[PDB]
């Protein structure tokens, strides 16, 4: 049962400040270097910085992208690690984990070999800098540019863009249509509000039987929006 | 005694 | 934008053998050791080899490493569908912080089913959107496998990578994978040019798709 537990996170303005909280359970706490690592959306892990054990200084290390602004400190007593934040830039938004370092130990005919790693890894908690807050989306439709033509298949749509936080549910006309229908996973824009589409395949040489009405809900801000999606009749 | 093979160490 | 660079993703049938490449400089893998870790989906890192070429007990020799010179590579022999996972490496700078580095990451896909290029398509932004003083063009990518693409726009044929957002892909219901970019303009720019397009590249193959002001 080794495990290592953060928690903290949360929405902050630029320029605001926050405490991550990371708790080892497990194993002995104050043998350990423990390192803070951290990952924005669709990116790769960064390194954060350590604090070393009391045994070897304690002292602590940070990555040059944070140093001056982050402090890494640890509590044995509690079996806790610290995170404070100052001066927090959007760049900062990312997922925040807590990791310990390991090692491997090798017997050598002489000299005992320890090759150390990033062992135990917790969750991670959420930090999100950005000046965003609760907004309902916009809907607009989405019809092809080229007028549709018989045979074949159509695509229409609806484009659901700047609402916060997640999530929006969209079904086609009260969900009495399911089929050919593709809700995409939304896309996080630099101002902190997300966007994302919904679109039905239907029979070209179908247009102009019947309607298609997108149903839009943004609970978090309690808003509902239907919107009527018409498109060009083929010639 | 001991090697240690990693970031920061002896 | 990784310290160390690793394709995106690799795939082959079961059975197979694969490579992946991890690159970096003499400050880092040149210097140092190189790491190696396995990750599977809501699951934490767990180390795959270590010392560049070790591996710790529970991991079978159809999983190798090396280095040579700035880079490093993973070497994965008689395929498993359990093998499907992301795989990272991972080292340390030898500047004044000392910090541990890493590769942004390889989708391991075990071919599962034959490969499907991605359906695209391609919306301008519509009268509604472009009276409320913006504009969005709307690239949908779906039914694709495996799962990764690369997405680049042009407009009047020419590159461009200014306001384009492109979500990683994700796995569908019918577990093809599905991704969608967007391209951002002012209504002033979209009028400006003659056409625009998306262009999604996926195992080698392009897919395109084209909208013309005009004609919308």
């Amino acid at each position: 049962e080794v495990q290592l537990v953060e928690s903290g996170g949360g929405l902050v303005k630029p320029g605001g400040s926050l405490r991550l909280t990371c708790v080892a359970s497990g194993f002995t706490f104050s043998d350990v270097w423990l390192n803070w690592v951290r990952q924005a959306p669709g990116k790769g892990l960064e390194w954060v910085g350590r604090i070393k054990s009391r045994t070897d200084g304690g002292t602590t290390d940070y990555a040059a992208s944070v140093k001056g602004r982050f402090t890494i400190s640890r509590d044995d007593s509690k079996n806790t690690l610290y995170l404070q934040m100052n001066s927090l830039k959007t760049e900062d938004t990312a997922v925040y984990s807590c990791t310990t370092d390991g090692f491997i130990m090798i017997r050598g005919v002489s000299e005992d070999y320890y090759y150390y790693y990033m062992d135990v890894w917790g969750k991670g908690t959420t930090v999100t800098v950005s000046s965003a807050s609760t907004k309902g989306p916009s809907v607009f439709p989405l019809a092809p540019c080229s007028r549709s033509t018989s045979g074949g298949t159509a695509a229409l749509g609806c484009l659901v863009k700047d609402y916060f936080p997640e999530p929006v549910t969209v079904s086609w006309n009260s969900g009495a249509l399911t089929s050919g229908v593709h809700t995409f996973p939304a896309v996080l824009q630099s101002s902190g509000l997300y966007s994302l589409s919904s679109v039905v395949t239907v029979p070209s040489s179908s247009l102009g039987t019947q309607t298609y009405t997108c149903n839009v809900n943004h609970k978090p801000s309690n808003t509902k929006v239907d919107k009527r999606v018409e498109l060009k009749t083929p010639t | 005694k001991g090697v240690r093979i990693g970031p920061g160490q002896a | 934008q990784s310290v160390l660079t690793q394709p995106p993703s690799v795939s082959a049938a079961p059975g197979q053998k694969v490579t992946i490449s991890c690159s970096g400089s003499s400050s880092n893998i040149g210097n140092n050791y190189v790491l190696w870790y396995q990750q599977f989906p809501g699951t934490a890192p767990k180390l795959l080899i270590y010392g560049n070429n070790k591996r710790p007990s529970g991991i079978p020799d159809r999983f190798s490493g090396s280095k040579s010179g700035t880079s490093a590579t993973l070497g994965i022999t008689g395929l498993q569908t359990g093998d499907e996972a992301d795989y990272f490496c991972a080292t340390w700078d030898s500047g004044l912080s000392a910090d541990w580095v890493f590769g942004g990451g390889t989708k391991l896909t075990v071919l599962s089913q034959p490969k499907a290029a991605p359906s695209v398509t391609l919306f301008p932004p519509s009268s509604e959107e472009l009276q409320a003083n913006k504009a969005t063009l709307v690239c949908l990518i779906s039914d694709f496998y495996p799962g990764a693409v690369t997405v680049a726009w042009k407009a009047d044929s020419s590159p461009v990578k200014a306001g384009v957002e492109t979500t990683t892909p994700s796995k569908q219901s019918n577990n093809k994978y599905a991704a969608s970019s967007y391209l951002s303009l002012t209504p002033e720019q979209w009028k400006s040019h003659r056409s625009y397009s998306c262009q999604v590249t996926h195992e080698g193959s392009t897919v395109e798709k084209t909208v013309a002001p005009t004609e919308c």
